[PDB]
């Protein structure tokens, strides 16, 4: 449960992070 | 396993580098040209990421609860988690190894004497295994540094 946010947060930053270079 | 020693190299320079706020002056060795820009590559996009989610990052470093330098499976657990989706980008790949860096930095002020090695080989290990194909058709660390290659 608290492993899954936390996984949830670093994909959110991750794509994120992604858009904004691509 | 070259890609592998070169991946390991880089995230743990990084990570040290982070936690004692010391540039380490060792030639890199092979590929070295490489290397040095992805470590470039790597202390710009990187120190961006932990700033600009300073917010997120403590919130999960304290979910973390990480108890020792050796303490590495639950974050090996979160980052297979975050690529169970199938979705893989150097966007992620940069999070991880910058949350990896500001986990660092955490352990270092509970003691002085954290090899940051055991992280690094945590992140290296997700990376390389699950993600060794992917990493070699994007030419490794030079599809990274291209990546983020800003104008
Ligand atoms: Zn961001
Ligand atoms: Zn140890
Ligand atoms: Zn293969
Ligand atoms: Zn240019």
């Amino acid at each position: 449960r608290p492993e899954i946010w936390i996984a949830q947060e670093l994909r959110r930053i991750g794509d994120e992070e992604n858009a904004y270079y691509r | 396993d070259e890609l592998y020693r070169q991946s390991l190299e880089i995230i743990s320079r990084y990570l040290r580098e982070q936690a004692t706020g010391a540039k380490d002056t060792k030639p890199m060795g092979r590929s070295g040209a490489t290397s040095r820009k992805a470590l470039e590559t790597l202390r710009r996009v990187g120190d961006g990421v932990q700033r600009n989610h300073e917010t997120a990052f403590q919130g999960m470093l304290r979910k973390l609860d990480i108890k020792n330098e050796d303490d590495v499976k639950s974050l090996s657990r979160v980052m297979i988690h975050v690529f169970s989706d199938g979705v893989t980008n150097w966007g992620r790949i940069v999070t991880l190894i910058s949350f990896g860096a500001f986990v660092a930095k955490h352990l270092k002020t509970i003691n002085q004497e954290s090899c940051i090695e055991p992280l690094a080989e945590s992140i290296t290990d997700v990376l390389v295994r699950t993600k060794r194909d992917w990493l070699v058709k994007q030419r490794g660390w030079d599809g990274f540094v291209e990546f983020f290659h800003v104008e």
